[PDB]
């Protein structure tokens, strides 16, 4: 609360707490199982690449793989990923991949981008503005030079089978006019299964406390459970109204589980002013007391905050459980307000009392069809109230203000 | 000839579970109450158009409508895609093919594969060089005709085959009736039922109540 | 079609003639008011970073946005508690019902709380409370009073205002029998008390068949709830349409923040989660300033209503038209779902006669004005009656104070005035 | 405590503009919280890039106060058009209009400033010393019906009396005190006495 | 002048029309204030920025 306030005084009040507490967590990781490795080993070192007018592509499928083997070879004069960076090819995975092969003069890696100009990009190699994977290219010059007039060139990725027919006579005299090869991998992070995943070793399965989970590259962290959540056979995933992720089938054993954030019930502290107490009680809004110490990860918690977890001084109201606060069945004026009827004070010797507010003092009119009660004396009040009028006239020179 | 679609040709647009939601998507859908083409298997297996992606149903009681082939041209000058339903099994597969114009099931080739009382329900589309089909088996009420109502088709098929299909045509036994509709890019509300399943549907595009 | 005004009507105004009625109705128009709305919180770290510890470290970077958007929120917050209390909590005592309903014939059966409800909602507040209808580190935030804990004070208002009239207000509560009760608001709208006693099974029966006929109208028609109804969507559109800005890219790769630190590595990373941390935050300071705003709204509301059941609940209010239509005579507080509705009983006139009429009477050279009414005539006799409910008195000089003589005044007519 | 409303006004404010300073520590994403720093360690094609978050921030950190204080001003107002009201027609008059101008009914109020404010003394009468009586709504006479011109008819469990209705003040009941209306015969719960005839 | 309450609730509506309007002739930071330069003179990964 202190730190909320960013005050070493608070007063006499109920303040919602920015949740300050440790949470240390642990990680957890899980991935289909298959065993293959992917034959980038044929794909990085082919006899001869194809003519970009009618580049190689082959489906990589069913399989694991070592981008991390590729990203560490000197090979590779260039390595460029979008929407994805070399090292989480790793962490994440994928449905599938695919691997266009061919090879280029040396010049011309301007071409092979999203979106990116000039002639082959436009007739036979044209790449979509949100391409997702990696463009990996190097020198050639040591096997598809001769010349070797054979090597060809003229919606995305459209193969495109006077004459455009132009072509390279390339020879191992050439510099920007050497041939480069170059491989695009295309990645498939569709909803399905996965089936291409990278080196990363499966962990066993927690439950029912907060874990650092990966699913596949889903990177979340949240408690997982089991569920009940009638998925269709080929659902792989289940979304929240946030569209975010609020289920999951495990990959390796087709369970459905739930994911839940961590510490969702809300913490609010119950202070007298500190100028009179140092004791406060807890209210964790929402959560159902029997819960509360599973609910905060109170297993991992600070032993000073833990003492706010079981202690028989606990109390469920209906905003959600109160504990470190002493309940009452006398009822008094509102002193702090808790919710839904409840309300604590500070009281004799001394704890935070809380109890159900009292709306005042009970009483019969003595009401009859001929009883009448008439006042044989006054008093003047004289009332006080207090009304604001005005407020600080302000004037801000902005422009000093920005860039004073 | 044509019928009336009614609500018919809804399928799951992505492999997510959500519940109870009315979820927001825009995909390529037959629009509602659209004029589908009306065929009878007698003197059929024509070549249609597949324009941009195909709705396709037939109205069963013993398999004799067995298969389908498409792709530009249907004369092995090309990877054709091949698609047969035989009692027990399921075979797909893409090859230079050779048929006569007159095709019947008797009573570069880079995949290969195998597994009125009904109607049985379709979608047949390519984008981005991946084919995909959706479909759904159900008994019918109405003994003519695509019965007014609704029911979402769950996904058979993606294959990443990336052939360039205009034309199609569908196979019969020799020794039955189907519809013909086609997609267009449409915005639809999808109802998601409690148990992960689309259960209503509006065309947005529809009317100015749709909208 | 061009829409209608209402009817037309041309008044018969001329120098001479009044319309006086000759009697009346009691009518009980219901008025609903907000009080307070669905009271939010929100964990601005939570619903713009969702646990992500490297989100968590960008947002400090945005520095005060955070913590006193949650002040605004909780400002809000404790103005629902305010406003409720203000507009129920007007009483200090909570003033029970008696165990014998002696009310002159008045029948409150339907508004005063039942015994057979766990919460003792009186019938009209069980219609009433019938006809109106997360994770991402939103939440709501119960009232401080609870719905039974609002019905004690509805009754207490209700019983107070029954059995004591406006002296629960001024003081401690006076008993006083309805009948008499009634004929003080009578007086406080000009209409002579003897007119209640006289027609006192018949405001009864009045008062109880309208009572009936909202039982009737709230039974059959949900459309009169409009006003909460509509304050319940206004609060949950606003919180469906902020949860539903989570799935939103704001030009980031993906709107879903794990995506991309699984995605990217973090130099990168950082340049996307700016995107979703400016997007999501103008998301929520457009939330808190609608919600700020609005609860400004409400608050109008809720001072105007905490205004009539000062005025009309705890009194009787001479101000036109503002305790429904006609002469205001009391008012009956009903609790509703973030609001209150009053049963607001005034007197409508009816059953008109036209009469000649004359602003004063020539005597003896002097002229006579009423004390209070108008001088009317049937054609042939002169009387004076009060003027909200046809009454003809003999005219004497009991009635009528002389000032003047004949020649001054305009219209003034010869009668003869009796003395007693 | 007693003037917490007068203080909230100032501390809101206060704690308005000390926010507002503070959100200039915020880098909002810039290499630094202060802008001499950007245009002493990068140069204009770099530095405009990082001056312009700061420029973004801070405006918005502005708009931000801005919008609060036009909502405060007029939660102000509605307490200043209040105020204007109780000053016209509490201290500039008496009012009828029950718990507007204090608690009791409304004798007087006395205007006192006060930081930003106004505060109200209001007069206010309370009754007290209540006495139970028996009562009627009317009185028979001689087969007439009387009614009370002003106030109630109440009975010590003796004698009969009309007194004004927020003072017991106990009149003998008379032809001056008292209208006829009718007979006896309509009133539910009249009772007998003598009215006197002065 | 008498008017002056209804006038300067005319007179800020179109201040505030104004303003809005005059705000498509600001840059925030765009190579033009007018739309149609950029998709003319920019190809669509630079335009987008
Ligand atoms: C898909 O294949 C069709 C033919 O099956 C191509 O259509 C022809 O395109 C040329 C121009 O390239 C036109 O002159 C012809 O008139 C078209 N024929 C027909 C029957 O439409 C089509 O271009 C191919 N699609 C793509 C995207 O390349
Ligand atoms: C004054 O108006 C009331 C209705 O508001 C009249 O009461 C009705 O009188 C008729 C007979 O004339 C009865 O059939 C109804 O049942 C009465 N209604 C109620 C609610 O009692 C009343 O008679 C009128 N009085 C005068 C003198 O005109
Ligand atoms: C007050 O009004 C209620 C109805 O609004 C009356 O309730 C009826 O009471 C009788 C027995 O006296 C029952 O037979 C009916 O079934 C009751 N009706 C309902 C709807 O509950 C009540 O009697 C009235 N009381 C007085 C003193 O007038
Ligand atoms: C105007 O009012 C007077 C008094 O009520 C009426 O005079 C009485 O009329 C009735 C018959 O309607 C007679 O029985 C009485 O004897 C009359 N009284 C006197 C003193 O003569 C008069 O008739 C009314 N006139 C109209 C036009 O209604
Ligand atoms: C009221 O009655 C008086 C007589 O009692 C009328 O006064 C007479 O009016 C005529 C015409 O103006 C004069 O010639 C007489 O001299 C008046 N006599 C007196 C004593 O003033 C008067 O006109 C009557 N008014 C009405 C409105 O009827
Ligand atoms: C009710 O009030 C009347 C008048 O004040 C009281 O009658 C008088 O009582 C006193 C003794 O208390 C006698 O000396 C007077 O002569 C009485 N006056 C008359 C006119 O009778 C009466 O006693 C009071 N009763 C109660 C119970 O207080
Ligand atoms: C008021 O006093 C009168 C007598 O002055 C009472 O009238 C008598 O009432 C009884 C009982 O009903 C009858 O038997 C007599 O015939 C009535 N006499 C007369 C002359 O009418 C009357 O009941 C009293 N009322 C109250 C409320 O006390
Ligand atoms: C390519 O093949 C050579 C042998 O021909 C082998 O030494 C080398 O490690 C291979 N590299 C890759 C990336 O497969
Ligand atoms: C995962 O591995 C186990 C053996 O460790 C194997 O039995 C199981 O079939 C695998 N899971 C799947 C989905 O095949
Ligand atoms: C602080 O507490 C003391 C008693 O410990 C009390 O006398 C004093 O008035 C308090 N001051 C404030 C500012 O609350
Ligand atoms: C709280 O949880 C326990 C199980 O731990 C359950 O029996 C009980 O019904 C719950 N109570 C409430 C009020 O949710
Ligand atoms: C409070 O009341 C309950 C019954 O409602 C009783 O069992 C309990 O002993 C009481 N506790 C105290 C401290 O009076
Ligand atoms: C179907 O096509 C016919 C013409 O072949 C046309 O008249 C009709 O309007 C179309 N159906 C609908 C629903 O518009
Ligand atoms: C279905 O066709 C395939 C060949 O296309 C064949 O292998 C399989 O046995 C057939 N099954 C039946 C029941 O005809
Ligand atoms: C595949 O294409 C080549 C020409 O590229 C063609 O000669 C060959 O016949 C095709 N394959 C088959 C099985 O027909
Ligand atoms: C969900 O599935 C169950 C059977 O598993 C069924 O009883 C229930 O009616 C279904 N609910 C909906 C909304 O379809
Ligand atoms: C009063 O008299 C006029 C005479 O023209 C008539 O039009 C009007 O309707 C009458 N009003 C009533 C209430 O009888
Ligand atoms: C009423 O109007 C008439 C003309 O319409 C006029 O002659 C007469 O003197 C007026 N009477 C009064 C009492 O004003
Ligand atoms: C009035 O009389 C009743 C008789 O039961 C009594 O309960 C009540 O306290 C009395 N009130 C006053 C103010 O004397
Ligand atoms: C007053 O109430 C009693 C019962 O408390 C009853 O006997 C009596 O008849 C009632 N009297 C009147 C005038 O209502």
């Amino acid at each position: 609360t202190k730190c909320t306030l960013k005050s070493f005084t608070v007063e006499k009040g109920i303040y919602q707490t920015s949740n300050f507490r440790v949470q240390p967590t642990e990680s957890i990781v899980r991935f289909p199982n298959i065993t293959n490795l992917c034959p980038f080993g044929e794909v990085f070192n082919a006899t001869r690449f194809a003519s970009v007018y009618a580049w190689n592509r082959k489906r990589i499928s069913n399989c694991v793989a070592d981008y991390s083997v590729l990203y560490n070879s000197a090979s590779f004069s260039t390595f460029k990923c979008y929407g994805v960076s070399p090292t989480k090819l790793n962490d994440l995975c994928f449905t599938n991949v695919y691997a266009d092969s061919f090879v280029i003069r040396g010049d011309e890696v301007r071409q092979i981008a999203p979106g990116q100009t000039g002639k082959i990009a436009d007739y036979n190699y044209k790449l979509p503005d949100d391409f997702t994977g990696c463009v990996i290219a190097w020198n050639s010059n040591n096997l598809d030079s001769k010349g070797n007039y054979n090597y060809l060139y003229r919606k995305p990725f459209e193969r495109d089978i006077y004459f455009p027919l132009q072509s390279y006579g390339f020879q191992p005299t050439n510099v920007g006019y050497q041939p480069y090869r170059v491989v695009v991998l295309s990645f498939e992070l569709l909803h399905a299964p996965a089936t291409v995943c990278g080196p990363k070793k499966s962990t066993n399965l927690v439950k029912n406390k907060c874990v650092n989970f990966n699913f596949n590259g889903l990177t979340g962290t949240g408690v997982l459970t089991e569920s009940n959540k009638k998925f269709l056979p080929f659902q792989q995933f289940g979304r929240d109204i946030a569209d975010t992720t609020d289920a999951v089938r495990d990959p390796q054993t087709l369970e459905i589980l739930d994911i839940t954030p961590c510490s969702f019930g809300g913490v609010s502290v119950i202070t007298p002013g500190t100028n009179t107490s140092n004791q406060v009680a807890v209210l964790y809004q929402g959560v159902n007391c029997t819960e509360v110490p599973v609910a905060i990860h109170a297993d991992q918690l600070t032993p000073t905050w833990r003492v706010y977890s079981t202690g028989s001084n606990v109390f469920q109201t209906r905003a959600g459980c109160l504990i470190g606060a002493e309940h009452v069945n006398n009822s008094y004026e509102c002193d702090i307000p808790i919710g839904a009827g409840i309300c604590a004070s500070y009281q004799t010797s001394q704890s935070i009392i809380a109890y159900t507010m009292s709306l005042g003092a009970e009483n019969s009119v003595a009401y009859s069809n001929n009883s009448i009660a008439i006042p044989t004396n006054f008093t003047i009040s004289v009332t006080t109230e207090i009304l604001p009028v005005s407020m600080t006239k302000t004037s801000v020179d902005c422009t000093m203000y920005i860039c004073g | 000839a044509y019928t009336n679609s009614f609500t018919r040709g809804v399928y799951y647009p992505d492999k997510v579970f959500r519940s109870s939601v009315l979820h927001s998507t825009q995909d390529l859908f037959l629009p509602f109450f659209s004029n589908v083409t009306w065929f009878h298997a007698i003197h059929d297996n024509p070549v249609l158009p597949f324009n941009d992606g195909v709705y396709f149903a037939s109205t069963e009681k013993s398999n004799i409508i067995r298969g389908w082939i498409f792709g530009t041209t249907l004369d092995s000058k090309t990877q054709s895609l091949l698609i047969v339903n035989n009692a027990t099994n399921v075979v797909i597969k893409v090859c230079e093919f050779q048929f006569c114009n007159d095709p019947f099931l008797g009573v570069n080739c880079t995949f290969e594969y195998v597994s009125f009382k009904n109607l049985r329900e379709f979608v047949f589309k390519n984008i981005d060089g991946y084919f995909k089909i959706y479909s759904k088996h159900t008994p019918i009420n109405l003994v003519r005709d695509l019965p007014q109502g609704f029911s979402a088709l769950e996904p058979l098929v993606d294959l990443p085959i990336g052939i360039n299909i205009t034309r199609f045509q569908t196979l019969l036994a020799l020794h039955a009736a189907y519809y013909v509709g086609y997609l267009q890019p449409r915005t639809f509300l999808l109802k998601y039922n409690e148990n992960g399943t689309i259960t209503d549907a509006v065309d947005c595009a529809l009317d100015p109540l749709s909208e | 079609y061009t829409m209608s005004l209402g009817a037309e009507n041309s008044v018969a105004y001329s120098n001479n003639s009044i319309a006086i009625p000759t009697n009346f109705t009691i009518s009980v128009t219901t008025e609903i008011l907000p009080v307070s709305m669905t009271k939010t919180s929100v964990d601005c770290t939570m619903y713009i970073c969702g646990d992500s510890t490297e989100c968590s470290n960008l947002l400090l970077q945005y520095g005060s946005f955070c913590t006193q958007l949650n002040r605004a929120l909780t400002g809000i917050a404790v103005e629902q508690d305010k406003n409720t209390q203000e507009v129920f909590a007007q009483v200090k005592q909570i003033y029970k019902t008696p165990p014998i309903k002696d009310f002159g014939g008045f029948n409150f059966s339907q508004i005063l709380p039942d015994p057979s409800k766990p919460s003792k909602r009186s019938f009209i507040e069980d219609l009433l409370f019938n006809k109106v209808t997360k994770f991402n580190g939103l939440t709501v935030l119960p009232p401080l009073l609870t719905d039974e804990m609002i019905a004690q004070y509805t009754s207490a208002l209700l019983a107070g205002t029954i059995t004591s009239g406006w002296t629960f207000g001024a003081g401690a509560a006076l008993q006083i029998p309805f009948a008499m009760q009634m004929a003080y608001r009578f007086n406080g709208i000009g209409v002579t008390q003897n007119v209640l006693y006289e027609n006192q099974k018949l405001i009864a029966n009045q008062f109880n068949s309208a009572i009936g006929k909202i039982q009737d109208s709230l039974s059959s028609t949900a459309s009169a709830l409009g006003k909460l109804q509509d304050v319940v969507n206004q609060n949950a559109q606003a919180l469906n349409t902020l949860v539903k800005q989570l799935s939103s890219n704001f030009g980031a790769i993906s709107s879903v923040l794990n995506d991309i630190l699984s995605r990217l590595d973090k130099v990168e990373a950082e340049v996307q989660i700016d995107r979703l941390i400016t997007g999501r935050l103008q998301s929520l300071q457009t939330y808190v300033t609608q919600q700020l705003i609005r609860a400004a709204e409400i608050r109008a509301s809720a001072n105007l209503a905490a205004t009539k059941m000062s005025e009309c609940v705890l009194g009787q209010s001479k101000r036109v038209d503002f305790c429904g239509k006609g002469y205001h005579l009391m008012s009956f507080p009903q609790s509703a779902p973030h609001g209150v509705v009053f049963l607001h009983v005034t007197y409508v006139p009816a059953q008109e006669k036209n009469f000649t009429t004359a602003p004063a009477i020539c005597h003896d050279g002097k002229a006579h004005f009423p004390r209070e009414g108008v001088f009317v005539s049937n054609g042939t006799h002169w009387f004076v009656t009060q003027r909200n409910f046809y009454e003809p008195q003999i005219i004497t000089t009991d009635n009528t104070f002389v000032s003047g003589n004949c020649d001054v005044v305009i219209g003034i007519v010869n009668n003869t005035v009796y003395d007693p």
